[PDB]
């Protein structure tokens, strides 16, 4: 078996930058003068499309600003003038030894100025509570960069293992992300505590922002 | 121009099996899979002209790769399906390079069964921007669509990717930001659809009172 690893995993560039992704292999990928490595481009919710084959050859309709170099155990993909259409996730795939494995992927995303999130907390609807479950929802709106931490605190006890998050794709107009987090308690446990708090740490924020409500004062 | 049209999405209970069709128009046929948000994983290949097949060790004796030559169709059969097998599945023509991909076929493998969502409002609080939305909760399987005011309000909407709960049902939020100055002159209804249960719901969303 043979294992590829890409670097970096995330890369932030602007239109016109020259950008280089690296695929490293656990074995040599050359045989018979053939470099046995392939590059793919994938966009959210689409099948992959081949960019490069035999390390350095352009696939059909792949513009010339995409190129690849390398030999043996280390390979690179270079995009010379980033075009808007190029922000993508890129995979390397080895074709010498059979599992045909892929690497983990490298996401190329749009660089922009730091933007602090807008934070909103939502208490559970009356309707839901009578069913017996409380979902508390915390919203981080239109922030960049992507890295963000949400901490749930109930009566200033930080929660673990009862929240789930999901994040939106980078916004095509303003190049920010948004994040929704959900804190799930039983009706019974929700009724024992007064303070429900959503604390958000982000590079845009001099210090964490808390949004909270007090149950029964809502 | 080379095209590979795969069969539609499948929802299968554990221990059951699934057969994905791949129809060619216009070499090797590879099968690859990707779990949502994950990297890709090669299952196997078949050379239609001798029926010669090779498989990834992971899928010894669950995978069956076949072709119907007279209908230009490849098939991928995967037995004894388990949770870990939920993935988009693609057939690929190998050049020898995997140069032509199908659109992919979502296979969902879960002990769970069809359930419509409960839609609960996310009501705003109070400051000049207002955040409101809908919690579309405890439904199965994906997807649900979500719109606002019948698609009139599209600006500022974020519909989030569902999360799979420990219960094994899905739940997602859809939120929108609007001027505070509008919540007394303009109504906000989220329109939530789930086809797999024929669930259509419209839920109006307004800030709450009693302070």
């Amino acid at each position: 078996d043979i294992q590829l690893t890409q670097s970096p995993s995330t890369l932030s560039a602007s239109v016109g930058d020259r950008v280089t992704i690296t695929c490293r292999a656990s074995e040599s990928l050359d045989n018979y003068g053939i470099r046995f490595l392939t590059w793919f481009q994938q966009k959210p919710g689409k099948a992959p499309k081949l960019l490069m084959y035999a390390a350095s050859n352009q696939g059909s309709g792949v513009p010339s600003r995409f190129s690849g170099s390398g030999s043996g155990t280390e390979f690179t993909l270079t995009i010379s003038s980033l075009q808007p259409d190029d922000f993508a996730t890129y995979y390397c795939q080895q074709t010498k030894e059979v599992p045909w494995s892929f690497g983990q992927g490298t996401k190329v995303e749009v660089k922009r100025t730091v933007a602090a999130p807008s934070v909103f907390i939502f208490p559970p609807s009356d309707e839901q509570l009578k069913s017996g479950t409380a979902s508390v929802v915390c919203l981080l709106n239109n922030f960049y960069p992507r890295e963000a931490k949400v901490q749930w605190k109930v009566d200033n006890a930080l929660q673990s293992g009862n929240s789930q998050e999901s994040v939106t794709e980078q916004d095509s107009k303003d190049s920010t992300y948004s994040l929704s987090s959900t804190l799930t308690l039983s009706k019974a446990d929700y009724e024992k505590h007064k303070v429900y708090a959503c604390e958000v740490t982000h590079q845009g924020l001099s210090s964490p922002v808390t949004k909270s409500f007090n149950r029964g004062e809502c | 121009e080379v095209q590979l049209v795969q069969s539609g999405a499948e929802v299968k209970k554990p221990g059951s099996s699934v057969k994905v069709s791949c129809k060619a128009s216009g070499s090797n046929i590879h099968w690859v899979r990707q779990a949502p948000g994950q990297s890709l994983e090669w299952i196997g290949y078949i050379y239609p002209y001798n029926g010669g097949t090779d498989y990834n060790q992971k899928f010894k004796n669950r995978a069956t790769l076949t072709v119907d030559n007279p209908t230009n169709t490849a098939y991928m059969e995967l037995s004894s399906l388990r949770s870990e097998d939920t993935a988009f599945y693609y057939c690929v023509n190998g050049n020898p390079w995997l140069a032509y991909w199908g659109q992919g076929t979502l296979v969902t493998v879960s002990s769970a069964s069809t359930k419509g969502p409960s839609v609960f409002p996310l009501a705003p609080s109070s400051g000049g921007t207002a955040a409101l939305g809908c919690l579309v909760k405890d439904y199965f399987p994906e997807p649900v669509t979500v719109s606002w005011n019948s698609g009139a309000l599209t600006s500022g909407v974020h519909t989030f990717p569902a999360v799979l709960q420990s219960s094994g049902l899905y739940s997602l939020s859809s939120v929108v930001t609007v001027p505070s100055s509008s919540l007394g002159t303009q109504t906000y209804i989220c329109n939530v659809n789930h086809k797999p249960s024929n669930t259509k719901v419209d839920k109006k969303v307004e800030p709450k009172s009693c302070d």
